[PDB]
This record gives structure tokens, C-alpha cells and sequence, in this order.
């Protein structure tokens, strides 16, 4: 909630859409995570197809930058809401108002040389509540092409490989979501036929957490298990 | 073959790329010496494979150079005194992108440093002109003993204090330390420790703190 | 030539979550010097009982979310950090906390065995916005000291959380004059402190002390070369 | 208007407040200018570069 | 794994040929040092029992800014050379002693009476310089007992004393490290003394003041 705001952050929090606007006032008869679900006004609801609205919160997802991007319920159950108006805080965005980064204890002066010519200083209080932490997603694509000598497969036989790099993965030859997964480690298994190990892995120096797979197939080909 | 960029002189003899090299942005770390430059423990880690790897040997950890490379990977407990010793004595080059004057290269011995960031000596910034603003400086290593000796000879901080151009320090203090010595230098007509006398300096020190 | 020693006159519970004391008698010079070293001890390195792990049946990763619960399960791991515990005996200890229904939900649902004690039952976890949907979950608390986030000590369902080994936040100290005492120049020394309530304060003043006095033990321990 | 909300507040007028430091724990002499300021996190972070 | 802390012990203490030293402690737990090295500073300066010179009168002068003839130096100068002088002394809370004397040339420490308990440590201290055959220099000095600073303001000539007796105390740190530990402190200390004792024991008496002081709560 940026504390010296201007008056601007209330028009770019409605105007960018990154948040649940209301499109009608009323109540919330059902909150959660997943959706919501609003009993419009019967005056603002219209006499014919009635009904009742729902809004679907965007999830955890990929950004443009390989950073999070995620919707939250800002709202309780059974709680008035006005037309127009916030219903669930996008990134960044504090009860519908722009929140870009983090108000702070501050003070100006030399620490011991530490701050010379723009170096900031923390305390390591700043980080113990990771009120400054972020979240970054990577999306790694794997395709199966078919080349001579016989096409790409997906099977989790590999030759010469540690059971370990083996153990994380699955029937297929695919790792389990939810995998604590480091630089390095295996998460498709394709070989090129011969037979030759080319299967794809962590890119080096960099750990992570398996949060989704995705999987397409060209149109004429079966699926494996998972 | 000969003429044009892909010609062989155009291709291959210009500003090419560099193994044993690195790169990062970088911080002050004023508590270390001009004579020494600070390095993230990676970066070390990864920049002297074959150095750990030869002194690995040499200690017999793993006599093959798979087994040692597997070891140093594993980031096991013996590397960490392997690198220690191969940075006992082995300067290495520090450098800025815009390298408009010479100091913009310039040779330092690394100490083993935690976290992410290059801490680098703050009066040199002056000479490489580099605020703290993200600038990315990039890092290179000798390998000949005779290499080794041009950087501690030539390309050393205590070889270069004085601008090429002139004769004046290009080591002069820049903005902040500057404030506290004028602030050293500065009379009040009145306040606690005036109008009295001292045998020396030490004695003075002992009152001001 | 001498140099008094002083008592911890006074110990006083100002409110539930925390308390002031007091050193007397105290010389000149000693009152900042004590005031500097006690808060720096004080603030740095006391023990803890912060979380460490957390399972919940229905998770297979922290990034996803359950249904009927409104809040991420992040900001509910963010909340669980949050919270505070006392226990006696033992160093580790799971905690079980299980509970549907539409409603808020804090600490006071947890499993309550006997050297596990819960210092802010008020601490709301989350809400649940389901009748039906039971959040049933699993708190490994062990001891510790200061910060140990996941990426130093590092199962799938088994979800880690960064350590906030600290049961204190503020710190202050003050000196003043004392009573005549026959003898002026005598400085009472007032320490405040806050805490969530896990710590009694004459037990950590005592853990400084003692943690001092064996740092000082290696200048008493001074040998050779 | 600043002053008129400092003057609301129990801060000083200038804002100026004194400090003390950890390492040596007394008054760091000229009281110092503190306050709150909205930091912000750009996306660079060292391990990308 | 919860109250251990990782024991440093002195590697090395390498002092300079009398009073002049430097210790090197390592390795410490983080920010120890700072809090270890500031407490070390502050007692020192603080609160050191000693003895030094109080008051000094000479037998033909009652003004401070004066001179006597068949000396180079001036009362003043003369105060700031006894400032200097270093000595010990019994038990004995205090004592008067003289710098009787006549001839030509300067006036050191070794010319002091000895009176018994009192011991000069410098007898080679330089206290005055004479010149002329006639002039002889004659004065009382007073030494008394205590444990800090006195100004002149706080109180015959005075004489302010600096009971403490180490004269420059300073402390620094950097990260020393063990096999995989991140970040442990090194604290290096500089010190030097009047040498009317060495300056490990000093150390070492600040640490059994703390100590004791330490003692009445664990």
C-alpha cells in the first residue's frame, strides 16, 4: 500500500486489468481461491437471463518476464461490493490500488564507507520477513521429432544413467509435478535411436520446484501413460 | 577467404570472446586493501577447474580427471582448501565494459568472498569511473607464470595510483570519505575538549572517544 | 578501586506480550557499554521454535491451491511463519492441526499436547470458506538459532519453510541516576525489550549473560602465542 | 503542511531524529534526517547477471 | 546444536618490542566481534585503576603561565612532559615525591627520588631542560590513586590524571571463514600502553572485570 500515493494509482488499478472488477454491485455469496461467485443486485440484474455472475481468478502463470503472475480474493463471504470496484488483487495491486514495491524504514547517511556512491544497505530484518521476495517461472519445451533412423521417443529408458537421475522420474520418463528438482537433473527422458541419450534437464546452476507439465501431440500419434 | 568480414583477418583477429572469463555487477566491500579485489566463492569454483583438478591429483583425491571433476561438481568438503591454496597466490584482471583508459584493466589478488556480488575497492571505481548504479564488470585469469608476472608488475594497483595522461593520483577519494576528513579538519570556537592541551595525538583519540 | 556489582532489581510483565527490567548498582561509563552489549546479544543470537516443515494431505506443491480456501497457500505458509510456540523437553515435535467447516481458523485448533504450548491462540492461519473441506495438516517445530532459510539445510507432499529462529522484535535500554545511596554517580540501568511471548526475560537476560561470559572465557582462556 | 502533519505526530518539526549506533551505542552527533521511503525491486537480479 | 558457539582461540599474538601489540582472535560467530571488541575499547578507556600525577607546585612561582630563568622549556611545557612520565606504585593510595636538583642539562626521570614504594618504569623520561650553572630546579609532585580521567575542571598546580594505562586501543574485524562456514568474524585488536604493564595482562584484567561483573548473574 505505497504510502505517498498520488491519486493515480485507483485509476490505472481499474483501467489495467490485472484485477477481478466488479461489473455490478451486490454481494459475494461464494469466496474462494479457484472463482467467485456474485448474486447481483436484482435492480442491476437484468429481468430476463438473470442468473448470477461468476469470476475466474487468473492463477499462478507464466509472465512475460519469467516472473509469477497470480489473482487473489481481497473480499469475504457475504460482503457487499459495488459496481465497477475491485473484487481480487492482481500482482502488485492493494484493494485496487497500484502496490509496485515496499515502504520502508529509511535514513541518509554514511554507514562505514558500505553506501558509496548508490550502494544500499539492509538490514537483515528487511529480508527475515521476505517482504522483497519474488517469484520467477520457467517454461522449458521439449519436442519428438522424427528423424532417420527412427523418431524421437519419450520412454524413460535411458542408457548409462544413474538410478538417482531416474528416481525423480516416472513410468514414462517424465518427473512428478511438485519435484525439488536442481541444475543438472533429468525431467523428460528422450533418446535419439542409433540408441544415444538426448534427454532434456535443468539448465546448470539454476534449482527450482516442477509446478505444471503441459503436453501436446501432432494429430495421428498415441500417448504415453502420463 | 581473404577479403570482407568472414575474411580471415576481419574474422578471427578483432574483439573475440574469452573462456575463463566472467562477469557480474558489482559492491564496495571497503574493509578489503587496493592491493586485493574481492570474488564470489562460484565464480572461483568454476573459473580454476583444471587448477583444483591439478592439485587434486597432486593430493590424490581421485586420480582420475572424471572422478575429480565429479568431486568438485558434488561441491565436496576438501575443494574449498584447494581453492584457497591456488588463490594463495595468483592475481587476476578485472575489467569494465567502456574501456576508454588503460586502468580500465587493471590486476588484483581475489579473496574468497560469500553471496553474489563482486566487491571491489572504492577509490579504483574513481579510476574506472563505475557507479554502483548495476554496472557489470567482467573478470579474466592469467596462465603463464610469465602472465603472472606482467599483472603483479604492470597491471597491479600498487603499479598504477598515477593517471597516464598526468602525473596526479588517480587514487584521490571520490565524494564520501572526503566529507568525514573535511569534517576531521574543522574548527568550533566552542565545545567539549576546547581550550586546554595534550601531550600527543593518542591521548587525544582516548578523549574524542 | 572497587566496582560494584549489579542485581536484576526488578523484573516487571508491563503487558502479557512483554516486559522491562532493571540492573542496579551500576559506575559511570559502564551504563553504555552493558546497554550496547546486552542489546546486541539480546537481538542476535537467542534461542527459537519456529516452524521448519509443514504437510497437508490434499497439497502436492506450495504453488498450487485447495479448494475452499481462499487465500493462496503461500500467504497461509506466510501466516503459519506467523506463529509462535513454547515447548519444554523435547527439541522437535509435530503439531497437528485439523478443521473444516465455514469460518476463520487460528492457532486454537491445533493439537494441544502437553510441552507444546501455543503463545498467540489468536493468530488466525486462514479462513474456510466450505463447509465440507477439511484442511488437515502436519507441523514439524524444532529448536534452532537465528535465520536458516530452506536453500541451506536442502519427499514430494513435504513442503519447506524458511526459519525465523526470534522471539524477541524491539530493544531498548536507558540509563539514569540511582538513589543516594550514601554514594552518588551510581546508574540504574533500564532495559525494554518485546517479545511474542515464548521467552521469559529473566531467562534470556541470564542466556546473555552466560553467552557473554564464555565469549569473555576465551580472553580468560588467553595462552601463549 | 508537512510541519502541520509532523506537528500532528509526536516527531520532530524537522524530522531530524537522533540515532545511536549499534557497534559503538551512543548519539551519533547532527541528529540525522530519517523517515520511510517506497523502495522498489527491479528485475535485476545478480544471479541473471 | 542450539548453545554451542565456536570456541576462537589467540593463533598468533605478535607485539611490538615494549608496550606496543596486536592480537588476532579468530574464528568468531557473526557480529561477536564487534560487540566484543567495542566492550574491550570501553572498559580500557573507562575504567583502568592506576596511578598518575595529580598536582605539582614549584617553590618560586604561583602562576600558571610562568617561566624560571636557566630553563629552555615553560611550566606548561613542564606539565605536558610530567603528563608523560609512566611509574608505579605500592599499595599505597598516595604519595609526594621531588625533582630537586641542580646543574646543567636536562632533567630525566632517573633523577627522581626514588622513595621507596614509588618506582619510576622510564627513568629515561625527559621531565626539563637547564642550562644556566646557578639555576637549580626544585618542585613537589603529588601521585595519587584511581581508576579514569580527571580534568582540571573536575578538581598548586594541577595536574590531570590518566589513571587508565594504555594510551591507544583499536579494533577491527573481517570475515574469516572455516571449511563451509559463510561468514565468522576475525577480530584483530591494536593496542599500545604507557608499558606500565603489558598489554595481554591489561586485556586480561578487563576480562575478570567483566567477568565478575558478569558473575552476579549466572
Amino acid at each position: 500500500k505505497p504510502l505517498v500515493g498520488t491519486g493515480m494509482e485507483r485509476a490505472v488499478a481499474v483501467d489495467s486489468g490485472v484485477t477481478a472488477v466488479a461489473k455490478r454491485g451486490g454481494v459475494v455469496q461464494y469466496v474462494d481461491a479457484s472463482r467467485i461467485v456474485i448474486k447481483v443486485n436484482e435492480d442491476e440484474m437484468y429481468p430476463g437471463e438473470a442468473g448470477i455472475d461468476i469470476y475466474n481468478l487468473t492463477k499462478y502463470t507464466r509472465s512475460n518476464q519469467n516472473t509469477c503472475i497470480n489473482q487473489m480474493p481481497c473480499v469475504s463471504l457475504g460482503e457487499p461490493v459495488e459496481r465497477g470496484d475491485v473484487l481480487a488483487d492482481g500482482p502488485s495491486t492493494d484493494l485496487g490500488e497500484l502496490a509496485l514495491g515496499q515502504n520502508m524504514r529509511v535514513a541518509f547517511m554514511p554507514w562505514n564507507g558500505y553506501n558509496f556512491e548508490d550502494s544500499i544497505l539492509v538490514s537483515e530484518r528487511v529480508v527475515q520477513e521476505d517482504r522483497f521476495t519474488t517469484i520467477h517461472i520457467q517454461e522449458l519445451a521439449c519436442v519428438s521429432r522424427d528423424t532417420k533412423l527412427g523418431p524421437e521417443e519419450i520412454t524413460a529408458d535411458i542408457p548409462n544413467v544413474g538410478e538417482a537421475a531416474l528416481s525423480k522420474l516416472d513410468e514414462s520418463g517424465i518427473v512428478y509435478i511438485g519435484a525439488e528438482v536442481t541444475g543438472g537433473d533429468i525431467l523428460v527422458g528422450k533418446v535419439t535411436p542409433k540408441v544415444k541419450d538426448s534427454s532434456l534437464r535443468v539448465p546448470n546452476g539454476v534449482s527450482g520446484t516442477v509446478i505444471d507439465v503441459q503436453v501436446f501431440t501432432r494429430d495421428g500419434v498415441e500417448k504415453d501413460k502420463r | 577467404m581473404i577479403k570482407g568480414k568472414q575474411g580471415r583477418f576481419r574474422q578471427n583477429l578483432l574483439g573475440k570472446r574469452v573462456d575463463y572469463s566472467g562477469r557480474s555487477v558489482i559492491t564496495v566491500g571497503p574493509y578489503l586493501r587496493l592491493h586485493q579485489c574481492g570474488l564470489p566463492k562460484k565464480m572461483a569454483l568454476e573459473l580454476f577447474k583444471p587448477f583444483i583438478y591439478g592439485k587434486l591429483e597432486l593430493r590424490g583425491l581421485a586420480t582420475t580427471i572424471k572422478a575429480a571433476k565429479k568431486m568438485v561438481e558434488r561441491e565436496e568438503a576438501v575443494v574449498w582448501d584447494i581453492l584457497d591454496e591456488v588463490i594463495r597466490e595468483h592475481p587476476v584482471l578485472l575489467n569494465r565494459a567502456p574501456t576508454l583508459h588503460r586502468l580500465g584493466i587493471q590486476a588484483f589478488e581475489p579473496v574468497l568472498i560469500e553471496g553474489k556480488a563482486i566487491q571491489l575497492h572504492p577509490l579504483v571505481c574513481a579510476a574506472y569511473n563505475a557507479d554502483f548504479d548495476g554496472d557489470q564488470m567482467a573478470v579474466h585469469v592469467p596462465l603463464t607464470l610469465e602472465a603472472q608476472l606482467e599483472a603483479r608488475a604492470l597491471m597491479m594497483s600498487t603499479n598504477n595510483i598515477l593517471s597516464p595522461a598526468n602525473g596526479e593520483p588517480i587514487i584521490v577519494p571520490s565524494q564520501d570519505v572526503v566529507l568525514g576528513l573535511y569534517y576531521m579538519t574543522r574548527d568550533c570556537v566552542n565545545a567539549k575538549g576546547e581550550g586546554m592541551v595534550l601531550t600527543g595525538p593518542k591521548e587525544a583519540e582516548r578523549l574524542y572517544r | 578501586t572497587e566496582f560494584l556489582k549489579p542485581r536484576l532489581v526488578d523484573i516487571e510483565q508491563v503487558s502479557s506480550t512483554h516486559a522491562k527490567v532493571t540492573l542496579e548498582p551500576l559506575e559511570r561509563g559502564f551504563g553504555h557499554t552493558l546497554g550496547n552489549a546486552l542489546r546486541r546479544i539480546l537481538l542476535s543470537s537467542m534461542p527459537g521454535c519456529a516452524v521448519t516443515e509443514v504437510e497437508i494431505d490434499g497439497v502436492l506443491h506450495e504453488y498450487s491451491t485447495k479448494e475452499g480456501v481462499q487465500e493462496d497457500i503461500l500467504e497461509i505458509l506466510l501466516n503459519l511463519k506467523g506463529l509462535a510456540v513454547r515447548v519444554q523437553g523435547k527439541d522437535e515435535v509435530i503439531l497437528t492441526l485439523n478443521k473444516s467447516g465455514i469460518g476463520p481458523v487460528t492457532a486454537a485448533d491445533i493439537t494441544h499436547d502437553g510441552d507444546v504450548e501455543i503463545v498467540k491462540p489468536q493468530h488466525v492461519i486462514c479462513h474456510l470458506t466450505d463447509e465440507n473441506a477439511s484442511i488437515s495438516m502436519r507441523i514439524k517445530v524444532q529448536r534452532g538459532r537465528g535465520y536458516v532459510p530452506a536453500s541451506t539445510r536442502i519427499p514430494i507432499g513435504r513442503l519447506l519453510v524458511d526459519a525465523c529462529y526470534s522471539p524477541v522484535e524491539r530493544i531498548a535500554y536507558n540509563v539514569e541516576a540511582a538513589r543516594v545511596e550514601q554514594r552518588t554517580d551510581l546508574d540504574k540501568l533500564v532495559i525494554e525489550m518485546e517479545t511474542n511471548g515464548t521467552i521469559d526475560p529473566e531467562e534470556a537476560i541470564r542466556r546473555a549473560a552466560t553467552i557473554l561470559a564464555e565469549q569473555l572465557e576465551a580472553f580468560v582462556d588467553l595462552r601463549d602465542v | 503542511e508537512i510541519k502541520e502533519l509532523l506537528k500532528l505526530g509526536d516527531l520532530p518539526t524537522s524530522g531530524q531524529i537522533r540515532l545511536y549506533d549499534g557497534r559503538t551505542g551512543e548519539q551519533f552527533e547532527r541528529p540525522v534526517t530519517v523517515g520511510y521511503m517506497y523502495m522498489l525491486k527491479l528485475n535485476h537480479l545478480v544471479d541473471d547477471k
